[PDB]
């Protein structure tokens, strides 16, 4: 199938980017 | 004493029948232990001194010794015999049955009793011919009870240890070869080979 | 071949026996042996509301107090003892 | 036959083992003159050799499938030698090693400063105490039945 | 407040450490700001909950794989001949002789090999084709999404238990040991019997048509009856072959005992009768302590009088009710420790009894899962000591366990501590005399001169149970005997010739060399067991340090007075021992992976003369096993073993990173980095980006728990990567 | 910041002050020794935790005692 | 006088002392009545800290 060609950069370059600036904003946070 | 030149325990004061100041492992230090024990030793005597009659006069009749009486079960479909005689209701099944049920009602009744003194000798019902009368007897036939149960206890192990070394062989069997030629049957050949 | 129908009368031997022979010593040590308690507190008094004892069940119009708690469990024994009995047999 | 195993003395391994050592030996041999002392000395290997094969045969020990030697330590009075006896030798030695340590130990206990007595040893007192320990095993039980041996 | 948000002094931390500290300490619920016993145990089961949802997500994403990628259909007709596809491969880094190497099977592509067994599973329990794995993966995607809802709903309000729920020990153990153990137990016969037996017969039942088959021929009416014999009646032939009706029976419930002619495992009926009897054994047994109903058992009677009259135990188990009830380190330490048990036996008891077809020819398998388990039971094994050792610190009352069981231990420990290092420095030193001997002896040419000691006492053990390779003729090798009369027409038959046939792994004879490796087990245990021990009992102080109690589980240190106290807390006995552990199973996996490889290649004189000494062991195990490793790749080309390679490089990497942290300490570190803070504030076009942390060295506590886990990981992933690869270099 | 702590198995010799690397610890009259003297802390958000007064106590065990807690910018000893 | 007299050998009953459960002897009393641990006690051995000698209450020495 074409599937593997999206899924894994899907979840190897975009999600780990995604997660670690929100990652990084949460814990750089303050009130 | 049951040894000269040894102190007895603090315990064992020599008032209690049959008591001679025999406890090197002090088994007995607990009060509560104590009495528990004495019944216990009792009942083990009196069930012991009733063996020993069952165990030699079928022997002495030619019926066979003790532990031919046993094999029987084993077998499938085996029937038990009594003066030769064939039981009908001799099945392994309902031997069980009625062994247990008779005995689980009278030994569950013994133990529900709470004084103490009746738990070793209840009198009332079970002395019918009025031995208990005379206190100054009782002591000494408590004793003489006492000495004849632990040597009946003796008979029994002895029963039992013969069996081991000498199999298919009854102890009235032992005693006839024993007196054949006491001099080369006896313990010594089996204790060194 | 022994019937399955006669042999399940040891339902009815082990209902004797727990009502005639041994009501009182298991009475007297459910006596003794009391409630499950926390910290000197009962598990229902401690807070549990789902640990109440259920007074309307222990209730009987038995002459000893004999309850249905009691039936059930001495007819489950029986029932174990019959189908140990019928299925050791014919082997 | 314990465990399956066999006699040294008839075991066809233990022969072959035996005759390998002795062809690697002699090979050795052949590059030097007879008088030469390495000839001596190859010879007295070979002898050597030979003279093990032969006690070992004979002291009726028990060879594997790889013509090796085993040792049963079970308690059989057959093989009392590879484990009883040695072991009975090795506790009375230890026992006596560690009876003269304590007595000399107990011994400087009572003096003013028994730190300077462990690190420069008083020669005579030990040398006294050293001959003791020949009879530990008595002094040993009686110090225990009269209660001294364990610390109050 | 900020990150994190239940730590009021953490948040403050004007350095890197918040974040670090912030992270490790998140499941700690006890150390939580204004935490109470409540919140506590309803945090636990909500963890739980999740836990669960993420095992079931787990398992259904397997299947799924398997089913998608794989080649179970092709698989299951030619068990023997096919390698099982675990999943494919998309890397756009791999060149092309790597996607033409890793091409394999009857894949399209690159592709995985699977080692973890789940095709003999579920081929063993009645899986057929590829739309049943997709059902099955639905199904557990159904059930964790109803443990997740599940979860989510118990912190409402509304549906929030309370503490005196949590602490009702008598139902909760009728209720667990009733359905979680006897009706769990009862249903997987069901399964068996309505699916399993009669799929490896040829006979195809699913959910349309499962209502419509009998199990057996005669109903249930020999149940009820009590004629429980006419179930054993036909079993299945010795000619029989598995999934096909050639040869089968009609049995459902047998003790033929032994294995399956062809696929060398167990017989389907002895399992449905095994498990039928445990779930009767565990539903009879659910029945036993009092709830509201007005019979049964109270564990706090139970525990307070047992103690004996002579005061040889003090007041015996009075009080311990409420010290395990109270307390949560307890219950965890009693869980782990009875886990890693039956782990270790899961391990023991499933290479040398297999229960799934075609999985004792599946020579990679066996080795991976055996290491899998008992590297897990020795983890598991190391936490219910540390566990045992919080529970000392935090949970224990001196007045409430008055010179009871609990508190005479603590009187003694002087005692165990001594005699548990006087059994240690014995086993070891004189094992390392003896493999020293023999190591001289065989240096010197002379190897008649080894001390060679026959295992004798579990020869006579294994001849008891009717093996005949070393003619001791005792128990059931006797055939005159009451115990083997008493079996003889049951189930010996089959054991018998199970256990006398030496191409399985049922009984394998043993040598000089497994008297040497078991005496260095068990050395290891010894040590391991003794460290563990002194770290908990000393937890609450000492005489070094009497007031240990005061400074909790983890500390680093007292300071360099009084001669230095460097790691003085239970927590660094709990560091210390993990390498003990490691050591232990790296010789028990050596021990287990060696004699098996001697085994399959047909030439187990090899290990029987090369295992009395180290160098041998070095020589014929290590040197000589890594040739296939370490060629796979070559200034000439590469095959599919180049990621075991890598892995193995990999490994060695990680394992050797981890020294670093070990050996050197803090203080170099916080004056380098001291000076990097200064070049950065003072370098042009850099200094206009600054920190909003200030940069420190890992803390002293965190620097060991960082090289242990570099250490841990080094270990698995090199060994992993040996083992494996060759393992399949030679028996694919 | 870091907890100190005295208890009255004090003795007075004023060792512990001495030996501070900071200005955390000092001398209070007292009654119930010879010396007639007890030290104090003061001053503990200055307190780095280096525990060299714990290394100048004569007592058996510790007089002072010296508990580390939350972590300043004062008591990690940072000069950034 | 209080306490012990000088000379006399007294046991230490302190559990977080280095010589508990141990002897040693007295070496002189403090009479004031507002002294806490007047008793001075000196020992063979010497503790971690390389002292030989300390301060103990009324209560926790006794006469051997
Ligand atoms: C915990 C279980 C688990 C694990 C370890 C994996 C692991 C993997 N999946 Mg995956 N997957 C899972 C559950 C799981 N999956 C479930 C439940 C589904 C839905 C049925 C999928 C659907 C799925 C697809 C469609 C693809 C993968 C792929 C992959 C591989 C590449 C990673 C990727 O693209 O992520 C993607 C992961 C998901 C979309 C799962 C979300 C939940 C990787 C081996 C890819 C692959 O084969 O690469 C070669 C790919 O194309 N997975
Ligand atoms: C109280 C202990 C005791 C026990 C357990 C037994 C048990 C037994 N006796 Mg027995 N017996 C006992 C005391 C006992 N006896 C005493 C005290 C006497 C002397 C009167 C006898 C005299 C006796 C004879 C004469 C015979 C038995 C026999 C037997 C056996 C089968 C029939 C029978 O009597 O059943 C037990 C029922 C009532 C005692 C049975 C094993 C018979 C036998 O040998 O069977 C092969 C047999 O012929 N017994
Ligand atoms: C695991 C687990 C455990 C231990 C519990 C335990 C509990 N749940 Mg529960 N629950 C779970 C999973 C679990 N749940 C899941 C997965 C869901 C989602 C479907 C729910 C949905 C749920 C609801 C909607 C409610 C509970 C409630 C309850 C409580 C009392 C009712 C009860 O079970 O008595 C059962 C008693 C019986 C006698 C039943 C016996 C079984 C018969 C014979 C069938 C009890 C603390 C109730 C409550 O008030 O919570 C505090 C409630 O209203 N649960
Ligand atoms: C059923 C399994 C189980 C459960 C529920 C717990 C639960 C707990 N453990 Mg634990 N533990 C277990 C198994 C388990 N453990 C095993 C098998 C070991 C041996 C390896 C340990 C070793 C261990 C230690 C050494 C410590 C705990 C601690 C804790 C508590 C805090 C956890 C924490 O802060 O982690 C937060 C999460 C992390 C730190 C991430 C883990 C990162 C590592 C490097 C792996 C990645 C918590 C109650 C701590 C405690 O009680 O402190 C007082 C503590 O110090 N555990
Ligand atoms: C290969 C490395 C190695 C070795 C050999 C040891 C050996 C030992 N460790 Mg150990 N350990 C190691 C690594 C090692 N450890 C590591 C990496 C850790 C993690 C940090 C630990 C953590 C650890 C703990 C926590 C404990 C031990 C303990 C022990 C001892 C108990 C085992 C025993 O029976 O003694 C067998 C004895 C020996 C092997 C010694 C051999 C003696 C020879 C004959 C010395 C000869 C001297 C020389 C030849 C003569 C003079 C010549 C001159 C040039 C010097 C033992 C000495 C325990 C202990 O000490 O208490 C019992 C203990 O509690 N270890
Ligand atoms: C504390 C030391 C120790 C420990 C932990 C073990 C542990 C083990 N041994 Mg073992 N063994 C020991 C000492 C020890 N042994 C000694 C000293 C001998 C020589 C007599 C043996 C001889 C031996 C054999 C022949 C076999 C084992 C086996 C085993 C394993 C199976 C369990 C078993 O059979 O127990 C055995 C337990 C003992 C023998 C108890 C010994 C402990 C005492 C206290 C040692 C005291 C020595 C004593 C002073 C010697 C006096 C002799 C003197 C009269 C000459 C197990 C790992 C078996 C195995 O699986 O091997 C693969 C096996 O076949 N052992
Ligand atoms: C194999 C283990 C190992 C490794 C890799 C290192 C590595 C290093 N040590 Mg070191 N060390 C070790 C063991 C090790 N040590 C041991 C056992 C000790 C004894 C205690 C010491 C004692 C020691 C001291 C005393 C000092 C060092 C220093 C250094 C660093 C030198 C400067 C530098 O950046 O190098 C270059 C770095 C490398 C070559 C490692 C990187 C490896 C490759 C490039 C990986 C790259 C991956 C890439 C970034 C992508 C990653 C993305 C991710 C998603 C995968 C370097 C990181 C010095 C330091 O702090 O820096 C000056 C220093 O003063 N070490
Ligand atoms: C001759 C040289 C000594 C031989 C005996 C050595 C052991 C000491 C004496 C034991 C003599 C004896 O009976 O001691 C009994 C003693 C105390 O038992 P209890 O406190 O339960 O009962 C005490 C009452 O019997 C007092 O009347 O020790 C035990 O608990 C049993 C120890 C052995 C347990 C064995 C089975 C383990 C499973
Ligand atoms: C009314 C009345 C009466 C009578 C009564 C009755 C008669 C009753 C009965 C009752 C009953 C009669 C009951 C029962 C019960 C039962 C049960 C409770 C059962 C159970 C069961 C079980 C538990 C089982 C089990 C099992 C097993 C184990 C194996 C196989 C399978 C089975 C499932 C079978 C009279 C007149 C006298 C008087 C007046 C009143
Ligand atoms: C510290 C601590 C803790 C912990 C602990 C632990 C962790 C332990 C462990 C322990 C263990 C881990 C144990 C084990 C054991 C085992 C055993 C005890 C075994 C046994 C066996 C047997 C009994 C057998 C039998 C048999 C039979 C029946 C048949 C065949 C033969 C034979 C012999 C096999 C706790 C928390 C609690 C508390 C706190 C403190
Ligand atoms: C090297 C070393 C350092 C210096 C190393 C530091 C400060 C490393 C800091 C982390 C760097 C930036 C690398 C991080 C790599 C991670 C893989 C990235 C984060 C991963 C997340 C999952 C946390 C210490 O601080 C130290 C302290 C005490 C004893 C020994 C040592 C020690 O050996
Ligand atoms: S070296 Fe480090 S851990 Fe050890 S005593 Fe000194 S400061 Fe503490
Ligand atoms: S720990 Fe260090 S800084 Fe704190 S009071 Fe003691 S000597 Fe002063």
């Amino acid at each position: 199938n074409n599937l593997p060609s999206i899924f894994v950069p899907l979840v190897g370059l975009v999600f780990p980017a995604i997660a670690m600036a929100s990652l990084f904003l949460h814990i750089q946070k303050n009130k | 004493h049951w040894m000269p030149g040894e102190p007895r325990p603090a315990y064992l004061d020599g008032s209690a029948p049959g008591d001679f100041g025999f406890d090197p492992l002090g088994l007995g230090e607990v009060p509560a232990n104590l009495e528990r024990y004495k019944e216990s030793e009792l009942i083990h005597c009196r069930w012991a001194m009733l063996a020993v009659p069952g165990i030699l006069v079928p022997e002495a009749l030619g019926y066979g010794n003790w532990v031919k009486a046993q094999e029987w079960a084993a077998l499938p479909g085996g029937q038990a015999t009594y003066l030769g005689n064939p039981v009908p209701w001799g099945t392994l099944p309902t031997i069980l049955a009625i062994e247990f049920l008779a005995i689980a009602f009278v030994e569950h009744q013994r133990s529900m009793e709470k004084d103490p003194e009746k738990k070793k000798y209840p009198g009332g019902a079970f002395d019918p011919l009025g031995y208990s009368k005379d206190p100054k007897k009782l002591e000494e036939l408590k004793v003489k009870e006492i000495k004849n149960g632990r040597l009946a206890l003796l008979a029994f192990v002895g029963f039992c240890v013969q069996q081991s070394a000498y199999p298919g062989t009854g102890p009235l069997e032992n005693l006839a070869t024993h007196l054949a030629d006491p001099w080369h049957n006896n313990i010594g050949d089996i204790v060194i080979p | 071949l022994s019937p399955s129908i006669v042999i399940s009368l040891s339902t009815g031997l082990s209902l004797f026996l727990g009502r005639f022979v041994f009501f009182n010593f298991q009475r007297e040590n459910v006596a003794k042996q009391g409630l499950p308690e926390q910290n000197g507190k009962t598990h229902f008094e401690a807070g549990d509301d789902r640990a109440k004892e259920y007074v309307s069940l222990l209730k009987s119009n038995d002459p000893i107090g004999f309850n249905i708690v009691d039936v059930l469990a001495w007819g489950s024994i029986g029932h174990i003892v019959a189908y140990y009995i019928l299925a050791t047999s014919s082997n | 036959d314990i465990s399956g195993l066999t006699p040294c003395k008839d075991s066809k391994q233990f022969a072959k083992r035996e005759k390998q050592q002795i062809k690697k030996l002699e090979s050795s041999l052949k590059l030097y003159a007879p008088e030469s002392a390495p000839a001596l000395a190859l010879n007295a290997q070979i002898e050597k050799t030979k003279r093990r094969f032969d006690n070992y045969g004979k002291y009726g020990l028990l060879c594997g499938s790889d013509g090796l030697p085993h040792l049963i330590v079970n308690g059989d009075q057959r093989h009392w030698g590879e484990f009883i006896t040695p072991g009975i030798l090795f506790l009375y030695i230890a026992g006596w090693i560690g009876w003269v340590g304590r007595s000399y130990l107990i011994a400087i206990s009572g003096e003013k400063k028994p730190a300077m007595k462990e690190i420069i040893i008083d020669v005579p007192l030990a040398s006294r105490i050293i001959f003791r320990g020949f009879i530990w095993p008595v002094a040993a039980y009686r110090e225990f039945l009269n209660g001294d041996l364990i610390a109050k | 407040l900020r990150f994190p948000r239940f730590s009021q002094g953490l948040a403050q931390d004007p350095t890197t450490r918040r974040i670090w500290f912030g992270i490790a300490t998140a499941h700690d619920f006890e150390s939580h700001d204004d935490i109470t016993e409540e919140r506590l145990y309803q945090n636990i089961f909500a963890s739980h909950f999740g836990q669960l949802a993420i095992i079931f997500l787990w398992t259904s994403g397997n299947l799924f794989h398997v089913a998608w990628q794989g080649n179970f259909e092709t698989w299951v007709q030619d068990p023997l001949h096919v390698r099982p596809i675990a999943h494919a491969i998309w890397d756009p880094h791999f060149g092309q002789p790597a996607v033409e190497a890793f091409t394999r099977g009857g894949a399209l592509g690159p592709v995985n090999i699977a080692y973890s067994g789940v095709y003999q599973w579920w081929y063993t329990i009645g899986l057929r084709t590829n739309e049943d794995l997709y059902t099955g993966a639905l199904f557990l995607l159904f059930l964790s999404a109803l443990s997740l809802i599940g979860g989510w709903l118990h912190l409402q309000p509304k549906w929030k238990p309370r503490v005196s729920w949590f602490k009702n020990a008598e139902s909760r153990l009728n209720h667990h040991l009733s359905g979680l153990f006897g009706v769990s137990s009862l249903a997987w016969t069901g399964h068996l019997v309505h699916v399993a037996i009669p799929a490896s017969r040829g006979e195809y039942v699913r959910w349309n048509n499962f209502l419509n088959v009998l199990p057996h021929p005669q109903g249930l009416g020999p149940l009820f009856t009590g004629q429980w014999n006419l179930y054993a009646q036909n079993p299945d032939s010795s000619s029989h072959l598995f999934g096909t009706s050639q040869g089968s029976g009609t049995a459902i419930l047998t003790l033929l005992g032994g294995f399956h002619p062809q696929t060398q495992s167990l017989w389907l009926t002895d399992m449905a009768h095994h498990h039928l009897a445990i779930a009767i054994l565990f539903l009879i047994a659910g029945h036993m302590y009092r709830t509201n109903f007005g019979i049964g058992h109270s564990i706090k009677d139970l525990l307070e009088a047992h103690i004996p009259p002579g005061g040889r135990l003090g007041r015996g188990h009075k009080g311990l009710y409420d010290t395990i009830n109270n307390s949560i380190h307890f219950q965890l330490g009693l869980a782990l420790a009875s886990l890693g048990v039956i782990t270790s036996l899961v391990a023991q008891h499933m290479y040398s009894l297999p229960a799934y077809a075609f999985i004792a020819q599946d020579f990679t398998t066996q080795a991976a899962l055996y290491t899998h388990h008992q590297y897990i039971a020795g983890f598991i094994m190391t936490g219910a000591f540390a566990h045992g050792a919080i529970f000392f610190i935090r949970d224990y009352n001196p007045e409430q366990n008055e010179d009871n069981v609990l508190a005479r231990m603590l009187d003694h420990k002087e005692a165990i501590i001594s005699h548990l290092s006087w059994a240690s420095l014995f086993l070891g030193f004189h094992t390392l005399g003896l493999y020293v001997h023999n190591d001289v002896m065989l240096a010197f040419g002379t190897p008649e001169k080894q001390i060679l000691i026959e295992p004798i006492f579990a020869q006579w053990i294994q001849s008891a149970h009717g093996k005949t390779s070393y003619g001791f003729d005792v128990l059931l090798s006797s055939t005159s005997g009451p115990a083997f009369n008493a079996g003889r027409s049951i189930w010996l038959p089959g054991w018998l010739n199970a256990i006398n046939e030496n191409s399985n792994s049922l009984f394998l004879t043993i040598g000089p060399g497994d008297f040497l490796v078991h005496h260095a087990i068990a050395l290891g245990l010894h040590t391991t067991t003794l460290i563990l021990v002194k770290g908990a009992l000393d937890a609450r102080g000492s005489k070094l340090m009497p007031d240990k109690k005061d400074f909790g589980y983890s500390f680093p240190c007292d300071g360099p007075g009084r001669g230095g106290t460097c790691d003085i807390s239970a927590w660094d006995a709990f560091y210390l021992a993990v390498f003990w552990m490691l050591n232990t199973i790296g010789w028990v996996t050596f021990y287990w992976h060696w004699k098996h490889i001697t085994l399959w290649q047909g030439n187990v004189s090899q290990f029987n003369e090369s295992s009395t000494y180290l160098m041998g062991w070095l020589r014929d195990y290590l040197w000589l096993n890594s040739s296939q490793l370490i060629n796979g790749y070559n200034p000439f080309g590469m095959n599919s073993l180049s990621v075991w390679a890598w892995m193995f490089l990999f490994g060695h990497l990680v394992w050797a990173t981890g020294f670093m942290f070990l050996i050197s300490w803090r203080g170099y570190w916080q004056e380098l980095i001291e000076t990097l803070a200064w070049a950065h504030e003072r370098t042009p076009l850099a200094n206009l980006i600054r920190w909003k942390d200030k940069p420190v060295a890992l803390s002293i506590v965190q620097a060991r728990l960082v090289g242990l886990a570099h250490f841990s990981v080094g270990y698995i992933f090199t060994y992993a990567a040996f083992l494996i690869a060759s393992t399949s270099g030679k028996f694919g | 910041s870091h907890s100190v702590k005295i208890y009255d198995t004090c003795i007075g010799c004023t060792q512990c002050v001495r030996a501070c690397p900071t200005d955390v610890l000092e001398m209070i009259p007292w009654d119930g020794c010879k010396a007639k003297q007890i030290a104090s802390a003061p001053r503990t958000e200055d307190c780095v935790g280096c525990k060299r007064c714990e290394s100048a106590c004569p007592t058996d065990f510790l007089s002072v005692r010296v508990y580390l807690w939350h972590e300043t910018t004062r008591s990690m000893g940072l000069a950034y | 006088p209080i306490g012990p007299k000088r000379g006399s050998k007294v046991k230490i009953l302190r559990r977080e002392s280095y010589w508990f459960k141990n002897v040693g002897s007295v070496v002189a009393v403090d009479q004031d009545p507002k002294t806490r641990y007047p008793v001075v006690v000196r020992f063979a051995k010497v503790n971690y800290a390389n002292i030989s000698t300390n301060n103990y209450a009324l209560d926790e020495v006794e006469e051997v």
